[PDB]
């Protein structure tokens, strides 16, 4: 825990940990490993992060203590089968289907994957079985708002009266699919999690990809260009109608117009009218992959791009130009195009891209698709802007957000929000386009302008006598001399400098190494000091005492500062209370441990590599003292 | 599956945050300011607020100025043992450790430093009077143990060496 947990993260996921070829092992735990562990001992694996009990069933619906959870037996698959298989290859349809508990939105995720090997197989590794090294282990790999985690199942699966309660083919032979459902409850918690659950969420998390989804109600003109494009670049869709079977879409080709339907549940598709279509179904759900998704050489893809962002209360928690106060104080991003879409009938000049907005997992989110703010973003045609800031709107409570545009070339700038400002989240925009699209973060480059006040001949005269008269006996003052005075000068705003703060005055000026501040150097903490009350003054717009967190940002930037929204976000985290208010106390220790802070990177980096070196001593000193 | 006592607290986090399990500073200060503040058996007035923002900071990794409990348990536990550390160095429980007692009282801690730096983190917590009431105590050890767990999260390998860019270095430090 804290910042250096993330920044260590950070620096993974750099290294390509989270992307698809190096999954993150959920829990840490591997699946190797703990397999081999358990063969060399003779024993079937048992997972002590999601054991057989009702922990990993339910706590409401499916709690313990609930009559739907009492007298379940798990049993591990080959105390239910008498020869189960993994997974049979040639698999030309489905016969998933769900058991007494256990929501039906797996089995339209689950029927879209056995109908494309490589999309499976990005999820399902296939080197598994209960015939090779079998040992009640099994293991996936989710995508999980942005990046990839490996979750790791010991094989018991819950039945009562040896009927499974969840996911689970007819035949009764193949059992990846359930165990697949068991993992995915897994990362969410407990399968009572997966009760609402979006099937183009979970087929989100099953894929990668990105989901483009209409009420057929209240068609765009377009679409069938749309279903046909999408069928070009290799689109899982998927349609039905609501109460409730789910089909895809496999064709979509003119003669009329006309888009063939599937059913995986049979072994095969067929042949009706888009018009028709339009009439029988009411939903249709497109999935786009991501262009390392299937190995089709030359099958067209899209080219993806992706960032990460956060909103928090009282720097960067703005959103929606409805708020103009606050707005242009969410984090910014720029996406430019070049290549307009290629020519057909169309209209023009057409760069073609997804734009999608996705909230990352917060510590309520006990079921899927609950406690989800409401988030959207704008798009802006042509440092971090100002309140001088294409489409925007659309501002759903989903936990994906998304919009399809087609706009001329040239430079956009993203601003995605929460639409009332105020609310802490954690999110990932991916953006998914026709073309090479290029995407830059915007926002203030970090940026120390001191202004390198002094001391120089002259000094009060007043001043002289007036620290000479206060150093006492020695002609230096301590951070306590130091501090009842500056209480004197305060109380006749505020209540005093805290003794912290005294204290990191002190280290700033001292130099003299000895913890006193000589006349000299009490001479210029006075002057910054006189500096930041000034500053905090017209702040003080309102002349409440106080200064709220989301100015800071302007703060700052008199002072001489200029951060990057994460920076920001530290600040007003550390130093404002709740509320969002920073005393004139803190205020000036901020700034002051800031431009100490800066100043010992600076000289340990001389040549300006852009990066320091320390040892853990010369560590412990320096972030300490 | 937990000590009874972590799971009592656990009601303090329910009661004040519901799902979200997690507590602000200042409301974070009033449960530690109970625990400790009421038993004469330890002098000491409470935390500070700082104390206790930065308790809270050391431990967040999400920036949003709230400790989940999980990172409250850790905490707590060596709050526990720096109890045990502080006590067994105040004999005349005057509510500080004399300066002299402070460098055993820290190595007794865990942590290993020389003359050197005691003779600033002494300098840097201690009263006029050099010494070191309860609240800086633990205050110290709670940084001095996480910018020990910082650089063990930066150095995975085993250089004895790690290297930040500014931002790095700032976030690791303003944080803190």
């Amino acid at each position: 825990a804290g910042i250096a947990m993330k920044l260590a993260t950070d620096r993974e996921a750099a290294e390509g940990l989270g992307s698809h070829e190096r999954a993150i092992k959920y829990l840490n735990q591997d699946y190797e490993t703990l397999r081999n562990e358990c063969l060399e001992a003779g024993a079937l694996f048992q997972d002590p992060s999601f054991p057989a009990l009702p922990s990993s069933l339910g706590f409401k619906e499916l709690g313990p203590y609930s009559s739907k959870t009492r007298g379940i037996e798990w049993k591990r698959p080959t105390e239910i089968c008498a020869d189960p298989q993994f997974i049979i290859g040639g698999a030309t349809r489905t016969d998933i289907c769900q058991g007494a508990l256990g929501d039906s939105w797996l089995l339209a995720a689950i029927a879209s994957l056995t109908l494309n090997e490589e999309i499976l197989a990005r999820v399902v590794p296939l080197d598994q079985s209960f015939q090779e090294n079998y040992a009640g282990i099994f293991h996936f790999q989710f995508w999980q708002y942005g990046e990839w985690v490996e979750v790791v199942v010991d094989d018991r699966l819950p039945t009562k009266d040896g009927e499974l309660l969840f996911v689970h083919s007819a035949e009764g032979s193949e059992f990846w699919s359930a165990l697949l459902e068991k993992a995915y409850a897994k990362i969410n918690g407990c399968y009572e999690a997966l009760s609402g659950g979006a099937t183009t969420e979970g087929f989100e998390d099953f894929t990668g990809g990105i989901a483009e989804w209409y009420e057929l109600r209240k068609p765009p003109p377009n679409l069938f260009k749309i279903i046909q494009k999408a069928l070009e670049k290799g689109s899982l869709l998927g349609c039905s109608i609501d109460i409730g079977h789910a089909y895809s879409v496999t064709g979509a080709e003119e003669v009329q117009k006309l888009i063939r339907i599937r059913n995986p549940w049979g072994q095969g598709e067929f042949w009706m009218s888009f018009s028709d279509f339009l009439r029988h179904y009411s939903r249709l759900e497109i999935c786009n992959l991501t262009p390392d998704t299937l190995t089709c050489d030359s099958y067209k893809k899209w080219k993806l791009t992706k960032m990460d962002g956060n909103w928090r209360r009282g720097s960067t928690a703005g959103g929606c130009r409805n708020y103009p106060n606050t707005f242009w104080m969410n984090p910014q991003y720029l996406i430019k195009l070049e290549e307009e879409d290629e020519d057909d009938e169309d209209g023009e000049r057409g760069c073609t891209f997804l734009v999608g907005l996705i909230q990352k997992h917060r510590r309520r989110q006990r079921k899927m698709g609950e406690d989800m703010h409401t988030i959207g973003f704008g798009i802006y045609e042509v440092s971090k802007n100002f309140f001088l800031t294409e489409r925007s709107d659309t501002f759903i409570n989903l936990r994906e957000v998304l919009n399809r545009f087609k706009l001329p070339p040239g430079e956009y700038v993203l601003v995605p929000s929460t639409f009332e400002p105020h609310k802490n989240g954690d999110f990932c925009i991916r953006v998914f386009s026709e073309k090479k699209a290029d995407y830059q973060t915007v926002d203030d480059e970090i940026e120390a302008n001191i202004e390198e006040i002094a001391n120089e001949e002259d000094i009060g005269d007043g001043f002289r006598r007036l620290f000479a008269q206060l150093a006492g006996e020695d002609a230096e003052i301590s951070a306590f001399e130091l501090q009842t005075i500056l209480r004197r000068v305060l109380a006749k705003k505020s209540d005093g400098f805290s003794i912290e703060t005294c204290k990191i005055m002190v280290d700033m000026l001292d130099e003299d190494g000895s913890g006193k501040l000589g006349l000299k150097e009490f001479y210029i903490l006075w002057t910054k000091i006189q500096k930041y009350q000034k500053i905090y003054r017209e702040i003080d717009v309102d002349r409440s005492g106080t200064m709220n967190s989301y100015e800071m940002r302007k703060a700052l930037e008199e002072a001489g500062f200029k951060l990057p929204c994460q920076l920001h976000q530290v600040i007003v985290a550390r130093f404002a209370d709740d509320e969002l208010i920073i005393d004139f106390d803190n205020f000036v220790r901020c700034l002051v441990r800031l431009e100490i802070l800066f100043k010992i990177f600076k000289q340990l980096d001389p040549e300006n590599t852009g990066t320091i070196q320390l040892d853990l001593i010369s560590w412990l000193s320096f972030s300490v003292l | 599956n937990e000590s009874e006592e972590e799971r009592q607290f656990r009601k303090l986090f329910v009661q004040l945050a519901g799902d979200d399990m997690e507590v602000s500073a200042t409301e974070l200060m009033n449960i530690l300011n109970k625990v400790v503040t009421r038993h004469p058996d330890l002098k000491t007035d409470g935390f500070g607020i700082d104390t206790c923002r930065s308790m809270v900071a050391v431990m967040d990794s999400d920036t949003t100025g709230k400790l989940g409990f999980e990172e409250f348990k850790y905490l707590w536990n060596n709050i526990k043992k720096w109890q045990g550390i502080y006590k067994r160095f105040d004999t005349d429980r005057s509510g500080t450790i004399g300066s002299n007692e402070l460098p055993g009282a820290f190595e007794a801690a865990g942590f290993h430093l020389n003359q050197h730096i005691y003779s600033m983190i002494i300098r840097r917590y201690s009263d006029e009077t050099g010494n070191m009431d309860f609240d800086n105590f633990i205050s110290c050890l709670v940084r001095l143990d996480a910018m020990f767990r910082a650089f063990r999260s930066l150095d995975k390998n085993g250089t004895g060496q790690i290297q930040v860019n500014i931002q790095e270095w700032l976030q690791l430090t303003m944080y803190s």
